[PDB]
């Protein structure tokens, strides 16, 4: 069944190629999801920051 | 009246579509949905050429009723992710082989085909979306049947069967034993018809379990039942 | 022989990537967020109801107007809304009534839909002659159509129950690309903001992240206990939250490649269906088969509100592109919008 | 006046459970778009009928009743004309809504595939208030008959047995005989098409308690004014069982909507979103 | 897509004629139609319209009572029938199909029309700032136009039109709503308002650009055309 031995073979090269990636700590990218909301959160979201008016479907 | 010219043509435009929606709404509600399964060489074929990609769509017109049998034999994907889109038709057609006592199953470690065919049957008679939707049980293959029973006992599938190799104990052993997987008997029913390639009597079946079926959920409706 | 040291060597590369996942998991998203103040409680009301559909409503989508949107229900018919005014725009009979997704394109020319068909059929909405026609039917599949993006108004991606995901190329008609990898059907698919990646969830419970230019996966993502539904990508393109029939949606970050949140209670006893994000990012919306919507807090993880006012499951979702409404469907042919 | 004050308030209590029962069948029609089928027409006719009884009609009766509040004779034309024809009314949709059954159940294809335009089904819902109106409320109006020194508020043919003999004959013989043989068909069907026992069952008790439940109400009142009208004038001084089988017609109006919207289960849903909530 | 009308000729001082007009290589039934007459004199006025439907029409305060509108759906046909004909009647009257529909583009092709000939109110008048400019290929022309009211709305759309009728040809739209550029127009062709007076701005005049142009306001009805503005060559 050579088959089955190139699907074998098939995902090993895959698994190779995700190991080699580059990883970064959770924190760094918590803290840019973070990051990312604040600068925004402001004035861009309309759900955090319901507008009292200029709403179009009011 | 605080509505622009062009404002207000928009409107008559939306209650133009609105009034074309309904009324083929209307159309479809006079229309019995029909789903049709079955196993392989279960002839489902011979049952849809008398009668008249995935999804197959096949329409007729029987006695002033519309008909529309949606077959999904050919769909290979997860059933438990397509079979709710077909929750509220009206009845499921199911084709089995009679002549699958002696068959085995592609995967030739399984049961034979008859017993998968039996856990196919009790996979979607007790499932949650058709709970209120009965079954037309069509058994293929009869005349074939008969010939094979002669050379071959029908032990070879139920082993535990203490009866006659003849037709009709046979039949109505098999018939017995696909009805039983009926576990909600006291809200489905099953219509069993025997069929061949030569008779055409099974649109007129159709025709009878449909006919009883819709006078059965009007007096359901009316809270009689 | 030969199989079972793949087989063992697999295992061995699969122990290794969880290993230096492992080695990156420092702290969780809930330590980092402790400082930041909660959201508080959310409040939507429906602003807009829109009635018209007939059957189950499968699919919803906005325009890049944030005025415009399309649903697709299977009554067979495709209905274009003004969510402003609630008058219907067009109304496009389906070949096909057995539909389980649409889309609509950026250029707002075209839209797309499909189903149990295993067919994509383009729809141009420009026509001289006043009418909607098909563009173009993209054949291939081999499994009813999940759902489909437009990338432009020639090239769209699209997932199938089928394991495999196509790139099309609508003037052609030919799959410019085929992805395949997972070993269930895939269900749902989400394009990246800059349009270079995107990711498909599947019913094996992993999710996988795709080059459009070249074709190959780059990042796996496991940890759900039951098939994946939805699934959206943040609005950085950093990270993308997916749905699961396990009662749990997760969150999952590409450059960590790991699960930084998850977003679950215990009264929550049903799957999930839809999932999306606010302009910002802070507010998780999910669809459950319970009637209701959830609003999770991406940071805190917390239940700020609830969206009711369906009789039946919810099937889809959507936000604006601005931020400034959230569109709702459901099982009960009834559309509408929240803010 | 110590007995009265008790009774006052039972009398009241009966006129709004009727009407809030059906206000809500006509809330649910209004609210609900799918309530749009032949049925759900039928039972709003018969429930405006039901409605206006438990407003119009009771209410003018407690004072006159127990506190002997005079009664003009143009208020006690209206009073009389009004609740025979509600009361007609009634049993005529009761008949209607059993006719429609009927025809579900022996023509099942044609009653589905037919369709019908809101002309017919609003000319149906006219059609049973002119024929009420009609068979009762003209010979209150004229051909009275007239009687002297007011005679309370008797129609005023009720000293002629025959009259009386007719018109009961048409609003209670004739629809009582329809819808015995419209259910006894019904069950004929299923019938001759364990489990099947006991929806047969089921079946058959259901019909009889909808027939029996008309004719207990009904009946009683009918055959005691032309029994009366036999050896007297049916006019005067009456018995407590003349008076309890009045109230048993009027009774009648509170099961109605009870029995045929609730029954449905369309109507029930919509009551949940309204309701539950 | 193309629009041929039938009907005119010579007649009588008080007689009548009907016209009629065929639609081709367009969902007839979908469109709106309207009748647009030029008299002899360059100028156009709007004298009636129909709705997509037969539910909704409109005529002009000059013709009402006297003519009568009329389509046939099934076949794809527009009709104008005309009483008690006037001396002022003479023009040529043009049909224009328009659909109404969030993003749509009224007024978008119109046909070509046929000439009838007679033997011997708070309407938003439209004034354009010139009826002729001089001007040859190569440098950019502005034309203006003013509006008796504001026909900026609440709903944030500025319902004004702009036409070219070039020599020997029927109207073409150029732009709608003051702000979009119809389908096919090059973009040389630019416009913009401040809710009373407007601008269309031509950048390299070409050879095929020359004509009266027509202002058109839809604010409401009655439709009120411009006085037309010609370039020369
Ligand atoms: N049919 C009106 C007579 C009556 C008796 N009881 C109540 N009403």
């Amino acid at each position: 069944n050579t088959a089955s031995i190139a699907q074998a073979r098939k995902l090993v090269e895959q698994l190779k190629m995700e190991a080699n990636i580059d990883r970064i700590k959770v924190s760094k990218a918590a803290a840019d999801l973070m990051a990312y909301c604040e600068a925004h959160a402001k004035e861009d979201p309309l759900l955090t920051p319901v507008p009292a008016s200029e709403n179009p479907f009011r | 009246c605080t509505l622009s010219a062009e404002d207000k043509a928009a409107v008559e435009r939306s209650k133009m579509i609105d009034r074309n929606l309904r009324e083929d709404g209307e159309k479809a509600a006079r229309e019995v949905k029909l789903l049709l399964l079955g196993a392989g060489e279960s002839g489902k074929n011979t049952i849809v050429k008398q009668m008249k990609t995935g999804i197959v769509e096949t329409h007729f017109t029987f006695k002033d009723l519309h008909f529309k049998m949606f077959d999904v034999g050919a769909q290979r994907s997860e059933r438990k992710k397509w079979i709710h889109c077909f929750e509220g038709v009206t009845a499921i057609i199911f084709c089995v082989a009679l002549s699958d006592y002696d068959l085995v199953l592609a995967e030739d470690e399984e049961m034979n085909r008859m017993h998968a065919s039996m856990k196919l049957f009790d996979s979607i008679c007790n499932n949650k979306w058709f709970t209120d939707t009965s079954i037309i049980l069509f058994l293929n293959k009869k005349d074939l049947f008969e010939e094979k029973i002669k050379k071959s006992p029908l032990t070879i599938c139920y082993p535990e069967y203490a009866g006659s190799n003849t037709y009709e104990e046979a039949a109505a052993y098999i018939q017995c034993q696909f009805e039983d997987l009926n576990k909600r008997k006291d809200t489905k029913e099953i219509y069993t018809h025997f069929t061949c390639s030569t008779d055409t009597k099974n649109v007129q079946f159709v025709f009878d379990a449909v006919t009883d079926v819709i006078i059965k959920n009007n007096l359901k409706d009316c809270g009689l039942f | 022989s030969e199989l079972d040291q793949l087989r063992q060597e697999a295992e061995q590369l699969k122990n290794q990537i969880r290993d230096a996942r492992k080695a990156c998991a420092d702290a969780t998203l809930s330590q980092i967020t402790n400082n930041i103040d909660p959201v508080g409680r959310i409040q939507m009301r429906t602003r807009r109801t829109l009635r018209g559909h007939l059957a189950k409503i499968y699919a919803m989508h906005w325009g890049t107007d944030s005025r415009l949107l399309v649903s697709a229900s299977q009554d067979g018919k495709l209905i274009i809304w003004d969510s402003y005014t609630t008058n219907k725009v067009h109304a496009i009979p389906l070949r096909s009534s057995w539909v389980m997704t649409c889309a609509y394109a950026p250029s707002g020319n075209y839209v797309a839909c499909g189903g149990l068909d295993n067919i994509c059929s383009i729809y141009n909405l420009k026509t001289r002659e006043g009418n909607v026609r098909v563009s173009r039917e993209l054949a291939g599949h081999t499994g009813y159509l999940s759902c489909c993006r437009f990338l432009d108004d020639n090239q769209i991606v699209t997932s199938s129950g089928d394991t495999t995901c196509a790139l099309w190329d609508i003037e052609t008609g030919q799959q410019t690309t085929t992805f395949t990898g997972h070993t269930g059907d895939v269900m749902s698919l989400s394009l990246a903001p800059d349009t270079r990646l995107f990711v498909s969830g599947a019913c094996d419970a992993s999710a996988k992240l795709w080059d459009v230019r070249e074709g190959m996966c780059r990042q796996t993502f496991t940890g759900h206990e039951s098939d994946i539904n939805a699934i959206c990508f943040f609005p950085n393109g950093n990270a993308f939250a997916t749905g699961s029939d396990d009662a749990t949606c997760r969150l999952f970050d590409l450059r960590a490649d790991q699960e930084l949140m998850t977003y679950s209670h215990d009264n929550i006893i049903c799957g999930i269906t839809s999932v999306s994000f606010s302009k910002s990012g802070r507010l998780l919306l999910a669809g459950y088969d319970d009637f209701n919507c959830n609003v999770w807090d991406a940071l805190k993880a917390d239940r700020a509100g609830v969206l009711a006012g369906h009789d039946n499951r919810v099937s889809c979702l959507g936000v604006t592109d601005d931020g400034m409404a959230v569109a709702t469907g459901s099982w009960d042919s009834f559309l509408k919008i929240w803010n | 006046l110590s007995t009265r004050v008790t009774l006052a308030f039972f009398m009241s209590l009966v006129a709004f459970a009727i009407m809030l029962g059906n206000a809500l069948v006509i809330l649910a029609f209004v609210v609900d778009k799918n309530l749009r089928h032949r049925s759900s027409y039928f039972f709003l006719n018969l429930a405006i009928s039901d409605f206006f009884v438990g407003v119009i009609s009771i209410p003018l009766y407690i004072p006159h009743t127990l506190f002997e509040w005079d009664f003009g004779k143009e208020i006690c034309v209206f009073w009389l004309t009004t609740d025979y024809l509600l009361c007609t009314a009634s049993v005529y949709n009761i008949v209607l809504i059993s006719y429609d059954r009927y025809l579900s159940v022996s023509n099942a294809v044609s009653y589905r595939t037919q369709h019908t335009g809101v002309l017919k089904i609003v000319t149906l819902m006219v059609a049973v208030w002119v024929l009420a109106f009609l068979v009762n409320g003209p010979m209150i109006l004229v051909s009275e008959s007239w009687k002297d020194e007011g005679s309370e508020c008797e129609p005023g043919f009720f000293s002629e047995w025959y009259i009386l003999a007719i018109t009961s004959f048409l609003e209670f013989v004739i629809p009582v005989i329809l819808v015995a043989y419209f259910n006894m068909n019904i069950y004929w069907s299923l019938w001759k098409r364990h489990v099947e026992l006991l929806r047969a069952r089921r079946l058959a008790k259901s019909l009889a308690i909808l027939l029996g439940v008309f004719a207990v109400c009904w009946a009683p009142y009918s055959l005691f004014t032309i029994v009366l009208s036999f050896y007297s004038s049916a006019t005067g001084p009456k018995s407590v069982w003349y008076r309890i089988a009045f109230w048993l017609q009027w009774f009648n109006s509170f099961v109605n909507p009870l029995l045929y919207p609730l029954c449905h289960k369309r109507f029930q849903k919509a009551f949940l979103k309204i309701f539950c909530i | 897509v193309q629009l041929v009308e039938s009907g005119g000729g010579l007649v009588q001082p008080g007689g009548s004629r009907k016209l009629s007009c065929s639609a081709s290589g367009f969902a007839f039934s979908s469109f709106g139609m309207h009748w647009v007459r030029q008299a002899p004199e360059k100028g156009l006025e709007w004298v009636a319209y129909i709705s997509s439907g037969s539910g909704t029409i409109y005529y002009a305060d000059t013709v009402k009572g006297r003519f009568t509108i009329s389509r046939d759906d099934p076949k794809n046909t527009l009709f104008l029938q005309m009483t008690s004909l006037r001396s002022e009647d003479t023009a040529m009257y043009y049909c224009v199909r328009s659909i109404y529909y969030y993003g749509s583009s009224p007024f978008d092709f119109w046909g070509q029309g046929t000439t009838l000939t007679v033997s011997a109110s708070a309407d938003i008048v439209m004034t354009q700032a010139t009826s002729s400019v001089p001007v040859t290929p190569g440098e950019s022309v502005s034309i203006s136009c003013r509006s008796s009211k504001s026909l900026l709305h609440s709903n944030g759309n500025t319902y004004l039109y702009w036409f070219l009728q070039r020599p020997g040809q029927s109207p073409q739209l150029l732009i709608y709503r003051m702000s979009n550029l119809a389908s096919g127009v090059p973009d040389r062709f630019s416009g913009s308002g401040s809710g009373t007076a407007f601008t269309l701005t031509i950048s390299r005049l070409e050879a095929e650009d020359v004509g009266v142009y027509y202002c058109m306001q839809h604010l409401e009805y009655p439709l009120t055309f411009g006085a037309g503005t010609k370039l020369e060559l």
